[PDB]
């Protein structure tokens, strides 16, 4: 989540950085502001904002809520063997931390809410942002299939950063006995998996051209592998596939 | 925090104006040796604007693209602040007592003037109450790009000076010969345009159309809205026109066309035109020698068509003959006898070819005395170079084309201290104080006002009526005979085509720091700030260049042709057009420019040089090279001997359009008379309705209970009384590109650099794209097709659901107007729209805009900021001001109260835009006609501006194919 | 209260970088934005068409006998309300009884009533250019106002000459509150 | 928002009898102009485009009670009654002011002037200096028929 | 005006016909400071102004920016008085602009005009007491004159 968390810091500066006004922005936010005016519900531009704006804080909160066993443990040697006594006072995100019976229950169900809580909103906030191109009357983007393929791109692109760390978190500063070389096994079956959902997307792209296309969405994907791009989608779609 | 911006009211009120509301004062526009109509806007005394003057009929309202930039070379930075003696810019108190103690006590003097050629009577009057005086005056007219060369081969034709006026709803069968009729570049741009696209209109399911059938050698705009177009060599077009008229009767005439004896389109327009009396033409264009235009009045006269080729005795101006006095100037130069060189609005260093020498001659003399609008490389050669006003400060009289007698009203004050217009200066030589322009110009009319009413009642009447009425020229009979038969062995041959041609944008480059007009697309290729060589792939294919692109941007290579030891390079762009051996360099896009005004740096943290578009310097400076110099003076726009080398120093040259040739798509669908006649209902036809559901337009959403319109909120205001849309009579629409230029002033914006708009944005938005279609790459027969696409205004409207930022809306009336202070420049608003028009205010130019354009930005519309979209609105400033003022008074709004300014501007009466669901307005005749042109309806978005398709009016066979 | 020019954050476009009429103008001698017209100019639909509506100056005699339009009343109520704005602040709304101005006791030429028998026969296009163009001591005010004011201000004039030479004389003026303020 | 919907819903009603009134008033002009110009002009599109009106005037009638009867079911939102009083009375004055457009036609081509009374007529707006518009819609309203146009072509 | 009488068409005038009213000229206080006072040392740039051309340099308030407009005329011939939006002006040495003239202000009568809009007998009346049953004396009106405001973004912003 950290690896998602900082993700999406240097995410949610661009839609604040690629419009022309970013001091004016705050207009976009559902503020009762100085007029009678208010943001535009209709528009996944806005729906990225809510989205962005809740998935920072929601995997921040399931990310600090993750780690409250950590500050604990850190709370419990920054007084006998750590930095300093003055860790200690630092590690208050313990939040007065026993490991109890009467809450531990509760952690479990809460991590248990976030799973079946977040998820629902990651299926809705790579959506979202899947939304925002599909919607559209774009013959590339109107294709209804986006927003669980952009998903699969999620997960064949997050998966395939996070072995970029694992490795180097492996190598120097590694967990032989904890990081299991057999995890990274297992875990690029998931990256696989989407390393064939997202193929058999790009096929539905091909094939909706050769079925049933507008006579521009004909011309849409020719332009994909055939036109000035040639150099990425060939390669791009074989570099996904091979 | 924010400013204290004061307000500076009147303190000596003018009674008739008033401080919000602007008043349309009716001047004239002199170029090209006439003087179009012309109507301003003038808030508070202050030109914004220029419209049409719907009174005067010889354009009925109109304006064309050559108007709209002198508005902004008025208002240009760097024209004429000092005036300038030697090149410093000294004083100009001491200028009036030198000059006038040389006038008075001068005797012969032996001066010359080299003037714009005059067309007015003042200018001619004042030359006889000058010429009075001093011995000799040369009096050259140094007609832009030489001789009209219309008029020249008429006055041996008919025995006297002669201009035609070429009615053309009188007339339908036209062949050109070469003549851009349909020409922003040639003169009466209107009454060729309309009673020409009446021609086109039909309204009907059948109707008698034009059918012209148009031979350029060069491919031009009028070449494009046409049928039977054809390619072939200048300088033979004579031979063209040779065995043409050997198979229509006139005469022999079979030596000099010796190989188009049975051609297609020859043998097929000869029993055409004889079958089509009362109705055929024979234009002749700009680019032959003159017997051209005596075949031009032979079988016009012969022809039987006189009421229809309008015909109008000059005023005894037969004597411009470029050789006999530019030449017979400077021989006079060579000799120590003329001593004064009055120029007055030209640029001859930059012009006037080396093979008859100028500059030799001008360093020779010294008392030059160069009156002049810019500093371009006569000032700078000079001794005295006085400043000019333009003709918004002259009292200037002036004639329209062949026609009426018109007048200027002066706006504004000379902006720049010591102006001192041309006339008064020309009076001024007349040995008294400055005359002054008001009181000189008046004198002449009491000689010749032509009407029983006094000045105070008709100087009044005709200052406001834009036009003296009852002029326009007698209209002479057949004088010919057969007279003008004799100059037929100029068809030379043996060598590339090198002819020139003014592009519709620039005039003999008088007009080139000029950003509306610099930055407006060609129509014929959308190209900007560069001249250019255009020519067949065959010669390409066959010389060794292209127009490569591998990044959209049209990499060129170049020529550097060679005339006489005189060579230049420049750009070769490509086109499937042009015949072999030749090329149409255009001209202007040369002219040095010389700066007051610093370069405006700025830190390199901060942008301004790809802002800053008069920064570098001013504008006309090398934004091409300069083609004038290199031709011969005889028949001066072809030219012989240019042993080419493709050299390298390949650069850029940037279009808005960048490619071309739709892929059979549904964008225009040309359409022929016996195909309309068959199946009217083909707009459609494309892209039909579906198995058995409604028509497309009023087509239903899932949505229809909970529908906007079915609510209040979008249904309750003063607007809903009268829905808006904008008709396109597309049968009249090719490439004058006028349709923007009014926009860009209306509704301001923006200019865009070459450095910028190589990647490819520009803040015009009225795209004018053009398009080629041939029969599936047959014989490479382009026959294009323009088309304007403003923001059609949908209904469904993609982009209106899609603004977060709630700056987008369906405005009441079809409207959905653009707020640009809401915006946020997230730019998705354009990404929907399959009409890439929501432009974008990428950069920030307003913000380094001069201290002198910003007159003219009119003082009624949102200037935008950076970060912000913007489109058409349809002129949307003026429905709010005709609107606010049908809620002061209850009332609707006319069926013209409110013209936009693609309507007002467009001088084929293309566009109409009056209010849907207003039966008695010509959109609803226009809309309800059969050919309710929908484009790209089929992406059920229900747009306003339901335009028409083009019909095309091919021939049946007469030996056609 | 916040005496200075109040804080507004974005003045990305409140003094936009073109100057609407009446705003400065930091090029010109005289800083303005309006800069005013040569004269001679003439518009395109307020020429002197008919010359009695406009003047005056209306025939070889320089002045005009009654009023040219066929004067509704509702004509005479902009004459009552545009008079009791921009014309009764001194000669008064009664003509004779004189307004603040000449009642307050200040430094300005009295002005002689309308009702004086000199004024209830004068041309009418006359009393018009009285407007227009001004008089030795007063000055003019078609500079500004608008011409069928010209004429509605004169019916009621006309009208209120019309008051005497008859006894419904002696109206009751309220300028005695007005030199109180309160 | 001073006292509820309540207030608003007496004029919402008296703008819709207005309509009702004109359902007479159009049909019976409609077929004063078949019998007016039975054969004076064209009248093939002409009368048609008096027609294609009367159908969306009827077609709102029914509206204008479900617009009504939408605000007058729960009285406790005043942003409804301003909407649909806006939009009645638009929808209501464009089709009187189309009426006029459509019949102002009829005089054009039976007079061969369509008549001084047509409409204020008043002018651009730097037709101001002489003519504020004040006058003109004291012309306007004091003259112009709503909806009295053809009957006014009985006198003709 | 609080002790002179004056009415607000006199020297602001083009408010009753135009959009963006005008402070007046110079000319208007050559009217009658030409040759009333002559003495203060308060108004010599007026009077020099006159005798030349440099215009009074004037302030101004109420400046809602130039992206979005506005006209007077649109709203005074149509029944709205200055008290309501330009404040109470008959006692103002000077201009407090006691109204923000804000949007959000803006269009609270584009909302609920019936609260504010005057019957338009003497319009520019400082001393204004509407009268008992006003509203209902008022939408008579909107269901007669038909006036319709705005709610749009066409109307001032375009
Ligand atoms: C009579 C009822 C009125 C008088 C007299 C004046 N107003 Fe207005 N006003 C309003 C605004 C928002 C402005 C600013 C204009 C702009 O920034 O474009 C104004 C302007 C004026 C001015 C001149 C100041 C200037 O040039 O900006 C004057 C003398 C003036 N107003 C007088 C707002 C309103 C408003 C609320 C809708 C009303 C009813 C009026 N103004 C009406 C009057
Ligand atoms: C407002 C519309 C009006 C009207 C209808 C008139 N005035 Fe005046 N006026 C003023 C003064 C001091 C004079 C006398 C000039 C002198 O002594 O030389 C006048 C003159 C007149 C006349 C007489 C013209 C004639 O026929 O001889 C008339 C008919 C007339 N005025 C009408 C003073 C003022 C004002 C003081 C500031 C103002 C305001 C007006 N006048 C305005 C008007
Ligand atoms: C001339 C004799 C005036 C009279 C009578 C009234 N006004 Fe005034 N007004 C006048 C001036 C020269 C100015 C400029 C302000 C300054 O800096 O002195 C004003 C100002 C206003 C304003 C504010 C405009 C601004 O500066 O932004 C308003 C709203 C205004 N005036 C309105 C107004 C009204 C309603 C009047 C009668 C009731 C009135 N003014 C009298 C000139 C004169
Ligand atoms: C005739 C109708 C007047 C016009 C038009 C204007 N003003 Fe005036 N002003 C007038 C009077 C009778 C008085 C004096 C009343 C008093 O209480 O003494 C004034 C006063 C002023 C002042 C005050 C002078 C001082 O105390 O130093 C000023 C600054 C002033 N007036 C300014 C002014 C301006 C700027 C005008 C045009 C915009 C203007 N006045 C019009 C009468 C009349
Ligand atoms: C009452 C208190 C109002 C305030 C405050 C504002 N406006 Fe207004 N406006 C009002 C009415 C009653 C009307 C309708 C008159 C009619 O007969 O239609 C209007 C109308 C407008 C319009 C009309 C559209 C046009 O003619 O261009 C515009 C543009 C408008 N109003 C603008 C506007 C602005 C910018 C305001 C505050 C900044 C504003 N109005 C306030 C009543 C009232
Ligand atoms: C008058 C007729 C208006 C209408 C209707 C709408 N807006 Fe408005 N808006 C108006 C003014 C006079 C102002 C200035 C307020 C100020 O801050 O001084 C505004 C403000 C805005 C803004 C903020 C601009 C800023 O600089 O802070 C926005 C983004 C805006 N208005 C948008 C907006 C939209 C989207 C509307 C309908 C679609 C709309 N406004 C109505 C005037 C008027
Ligand atoms: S519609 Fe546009 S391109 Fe066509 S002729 Fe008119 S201005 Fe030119
Ligand atoms: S075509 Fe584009 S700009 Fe025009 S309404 Fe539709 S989406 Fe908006
Ligand atoms: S309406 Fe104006 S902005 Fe729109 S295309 Fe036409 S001229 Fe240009
Ligand atoms: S999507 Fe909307 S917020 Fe603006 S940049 Fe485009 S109109």
């Amino acid at each position: 989540e950290a690896m998602t968390i900082f993700a999406v810091i240097c995410a949610l500066i661009f839609p604040t950085f690629h419009v022309g006004r970013v001091w004016a922005i705050y207009w976009t936010l559902p503020i009762p502001n100085q007029m009678e005016m208010w943001p535009q519900f209709k528009s996944p531009l806005l729906w990225d904002v809510f989205a962005v704006s809740s998935y920072f804080i929601v995997s921040l909160v399931f990310w600090y809520v993750g780690l409250i066993p950590d500050l604990a443990t850190l709370r419990d040697r920054a007084a006998l063997m750590g930095r300093r006594l003055r860790a200690k006072i630092l590690g208050f995100f313990a939040l007065g931390w026993c490991g109890a019976n009467r809450h531990w229950r509760n952690y479990e169900k809460v991590y248990m809410l976030l799973a079946g809580l977040a998820t629902p909103l990651v299926l809705s906030v790579h959506s979202v942002v899947s939304f925002d191109f599909a919607v559209s009357i774009i013959p590339g983007w109107h294709t209804t299939i986006f927003p669980p393929y952009f998903v699969a791109g999620a997960i064949f692109s997050g998966f395939a950063m996070v072995v970029t760390l694992m490795v180097i978190a492996r190598k120097a500063y590694g967990l032989e006995n904890v990081i299991t070389i057999d995890h990274l096994e297992k875990m690029n079956i998931i990256m696989l998996v989407t390393g064939t959902m997202v193929g058999f997307a790009y096929i539905t792209e091909f094939f909706i051209a050769w079925y049933s296309g507008v006579p521009y969405e004909q011309y849409a994907f020719i332009n994909r592998a055939t036109g000035p791009y040639a150099w990425a989608y060939w390669t791009m779609m074989s570099c996904n596939l091979i | 925090r924010r400013p204290v911006e004061k307000i500076l009211p009147y303190v000596r009120q003018p009674e008739e104006i008033i401080p919000g509301i602007p008043l349309y004062y009716a001047t004239a526009m002199p170029f090209r040796g006439s003087v179009r109509p012309l109507l301003v806007e003038s808030h508070e005394g202050r030109p914004t604007k220029i419209e049409g003057n719907p009174d005067h009929p010889l354009s009925r309202g109109a304006t064309g693209v050559f108007e709209q930039a002198s508005l902004l070379n008025l208002y240009d930075p760097d024209r004429s602040q000092q005036v300038l003696r030697k090149g410093e810019p000294a004083s100009w108190g001491d200028f009036v007592q030198f000059a006038r103690s040389l006038a008075a006590e001068a005797g012969t003097k032996r001066l010359a003037v080299l003037c714009e050629p005059s067309s007015s009577p003042t200018l001619a009057a004042l030359r006889r109450e000058l010429e009075r005086r001093y011995a000799q005056v040369r009096w050259v007219t140094y007609r832009p790009e030489g001789d009209d060369h219309e008029a020249l081969g008429l006055q041996q034709a008919f025995g006297r000076p002669v201009r035609a006026r070429y009615r053309f709803s009188e007339a339908r069968v036209i062949v050109s010969l070469d003549a851009d009729f349909l020409g922003p570049t040639d003169r009466n741009f209107v009454e060729n345009t309309r009673e020409f696209a009446a021609s086109r209109r039909m309204e009907r399911p059948e109707d008698e159309i034009s059918r012209l059938y148009v031979i350029e050698s060069t491919y031009t705009v009028t070449g494009g809205m046409a049928d039977h177009r054809l390619r072939l060599r200048a300088g033979d077009i004579p031979a063209f026109a040779a065995a043409l008229a050997a198979e229509l009767g006139v005469g022999e005439l079979r030596e000099a066309g010796a190989r188009f004896a049975g051609h297609p389109y020859v043998v097929e327009i000869a029993r055409d035109l004889r079958a089509a009396g009362a109705r055929g033409v024979v234009l002749a264009g700009e680019t032959q020698p003159p017997a051209v235009h005596a075949l031009c009045a032979v079988i016009n006269d012969l022809l039987g068509s006189l009421g229809r080729t309008v015909i109008l005795h000059a005023l005894d101006e037969p004597a411009t003959a470029q050789h006999a006095a530019l030449a017979e100037l400077v021989q006079a130069m060579q000799a120590g006898a003329v001593d004064a060189l009055l120029l007055l609005n030209v640029n001859p260093v930059y012009d006037a070819p080396a093979a008859l020498g100028f500059a030799e001659a001008l360093a020779q003399v010294p008392e030059v005395i160069h009156l002049g609008l810019h500093v371009d490389e006569t000032a700078r050669r000079s001794t005295w170079h006085l400043p000019s006003t333009h003709y918004l400060e002259a009292w200037g009289d002036g004639r329209a084309y062949d026609g009426t007698l018109s007048v200027i009203q002066p706006l504004i004050a000379p902006l720049y201290e010591a102006a001192h217009s041309p006339l008064e200066v020309l009076a001024l030589l007349a040995t008294g104080e400055e005359q002054s322009a008001y009181d000189l110009v008046r004198n002449t009319w009491r000689r010749l006002l032509a009407g029983r009413g006094a000045f105070e009642q008709a100087w009044q009447r005709v200052l406001h009526d834009g036009f003296l009425p009852d002029s326009g020229y007698p209209t002479v009979s057949l004088r010919p005979n057969r007279q003008a038969l004799a100059d037929w062995p100029q068809a030379a041959e043996g060598g590339l085509e090198v002819v020139f041609r003014l592009d519709p944008t620039v005039l003999d480059g008088s007009f080139a720091n000029n950003a509306w007009a610099q930055e407006l697309p060609d129509p014929i290729t959308k190209i900007v700030w560069d001249n250019v060589a255009i020519l067949s792939p065959k010669t390409a294919a066959a010389l060794g260049v292209k127009a490569e692109y591998h990044k959209g941007v049209y990499i060129a290579d170049v020529i550097e042709l060679s005339l006489d030891g005189r060579a230049v390079e420049l750009p070769v762009w490509v086109l499937p057009g042009h015949p072999d051996d030749s090329i149409t360099v255009y001209l202007g896009y040369g002219r040095e420019i010389t700066s007051t005004r610093p370069e405006r740096k700025t830190p390199f943290f901060d942008l301004d040089d790809y802002t800053d578009i008069y920064g570098h310097g001013a504008i006309a400076t090398g934004v091409g090279v300069n083609v004038a110099p290199l031709r011969r003076p005889d028949n001066t726009w072809v030219a012989y001997g240019a042993q080419v080398r493709k050299t390298g120093r390949t650069y850029k040259i940037v279009t808005t359009q960048d490619h071309g040739s739709m892929v059979g798509r549904p964008l225009v669908r040309l359409a022929t008379v016996e195909e309309f006649r068959k199946n009217p209902d083909f707009a459609k036809e494309a892209e039909p309705p579906l198995e058995g559901l409604e028509p497309w337009d009023q087509y239903p959403t899932l949505w229809e209970e909970n529908h906007p319109s079915k609510q209040p909120a979008f249904q309750d205001s003063d607007y809903y009384r009268n829905q808006w849309a904008m008709v396109i009579d597309l049968n009249a629409c090719t490439g004058c590109n006028a349709c923007i230029v009014a926009c860009d002033s209306e509704n301001n914006i923006p200019m865009v650099g070459k450095n910028e708009v190589g990647r490819g944005r520009e803040m015009h938005w009225l795209r004018i794209d053009r398009y080629f279609v041939s029969d599936e790459a047959h014989a490479d027969d382009p026959q294009i097709v323009v088309q304007p696409v403003p923001c059609m205004h949908c209904e469904n409207a993609p982009c209106e659901s899609v603004c977060p930022v709630a700056a987008t809306v369906h405005s009441p009336d079809g409207l959905n107007e653009m707020v640009y202070n809401r915006c946020i420049g997230t730019r998705y608003c354009s990404n929907n729209c399959p009409y890439k028009v929501r432009r974008f205010n990428w950069f920030n130019w307003v913000k380094t805009l001069p201290i002198q354009v910003q007159m003219a930005q009119n003082p009624d519309v949102t200037v935008r900021f950076r970060g912000v979209m913007e489109k058409c609105t349809y002129c949307v400033q003026r429905i709010r001001e005709a609107q606010r003022q049908a809620n002061i008074e209850k009332r609707p709004l006319r069926d013209g109260e409110v013209k936009t300014a693609c309507q007002q501007a467009c001088p084929a009466e293309a566009i109409t835009f009056g209010d849907l669901n207003d039966p008695n307005n010509a959109v609803v005749k226009q809309r309800q006609n059969a050919r309710r042109y929908e484009m790209l309806a089929a992406l059920n978005v229900k747009p306003r501006t339901s335009y028409l398709a083009r019909i095309t009016n091919p021939n049946p066979r007469l030996l056609e194919q | 209260i916040s005496s200075k020019p109040p804080v507004h954050p974005n003045l990305n476009m409140d003094f936009q970088e073109k100057f609407e009429a009446q705003e400065l103008n930091p090029f010109f001698a005289d800083r303005r934005a309006m800069r005013p017209p040569v004269p001679g100019t003439v518009p395109r639909g307020l020429l002197k068409e008919d010359t009695p509506f406009y003047f005056g100056k209306t025939a070889d005699g320089a002045y005009v006998e009654r009023i040219p339009v066929a004067v509704t009343p509702e004509l005479v109520a902009r004459g009552r309300e545009r008079y009791n704005i921009y014309c009764a602040v001194c000669h008064g709304q009664a003509g004779d009884g004189q307004g603040i101005i000449m009642r307050g006791n200040y430094g300005y030429t009295p002005a002689p009533s309308f009702h004086d028998d000199r004024l209830r026969n004068v041309e009418d296009g006359y009393i018009f250019d009285v407007i227009s163009h001004g008089v030795r001591n007063m000055p003019a005010y078609g500079h500004q106002i608008p011409v069928a004011d010209r004429w509605a201000i004169v019916a009621y004039v006309r009208a209120l000459q019309r008051s005497q030479h008859a006894t419904a004389a002696d109206v009751p003026e309220e300028v005695r509150a007005r030199l109180q303020g309160e | 928002y001073p006292g509820g919907v309540a207030l608003t819903l007496a004029q919402i009603e008296a703008a819709s009898e207005q309509v009702a009134q004109d359902l007479e008033q159009a049909l019976a002009e409609l077929e004063a102009l078949r019998l007016l110009a039975r054969r004076d002009e064209t009248l093939a599109p002409y009368v048609a485009q008096y027609e294609a009106i009367l159908e969306a005037h009827q077609q709102a009638v029914l509206e204008f009670e479900h617009w009504k009867e939408q605000v007058a079911a729960h009285p406790g939102d005043y942003r409804r009654a301003n909407r649909t009083l806006g939009a009645i009375t638009a929808r209501h004055e464009a089709l009187l002011q189309q009426y006029a457009d459509v019949a102002w036609a009829v005089a054009q081509h039976v007079n061969p002037a369509l008549l001084a009374r047509a409409y204020t007529s008043s002018g651009p707006r730097f037709f101001f200096y002489v003519v504020p518009p004040q006058y003109a819609r004291q012309v306007n309203e004091q003259a112009v028929p709503p909806l009295q146009v053809v009957r006014y072509l009985a006198a003709q | 005006v609080g002790k002179l009488g004056l009415d607000c068409r006199y020297c602001h005038n083009w408010v009753e016909v135009s959009d963006k009213a005008n402070i007046p000229p110079t000319q208007t206080c050559i009217n009658c400071h030409s040759q009333i006072l002559t003495d203060s040392p308060r108004l010599q740039a007026v009077r020099d102004s006159w005798a030349t051309d440099r215009s009074i340099e004037w302030v101004k308030v109420h400046h809602l920016p130039d992206y979005a407009h506005f006209s007077h005329a649109s709203h005074v011939n149509n029944g709205v008085g200055c008290e309501t939006c330009h404040g109470r002006i008959d006692q103002m040495d000077v201009v407090r602009l006691v109204e923000p003239l804000s949007m959000g202000w803006c269009l609270e009568c584009h909302r609920q005009p019936e609260l504010y809009l005057r019957p338009q007998s003497e319009i520019t009346t400082m001393g204004y007491q509407p009268p008992a049953d006003y509203i209902e004396r008022n939408l008579e009106r909107i269901r007669k004159e038909g006036i319709r405001p705005p709610t749009n973004c066409s109307a001032c912003h375009y």
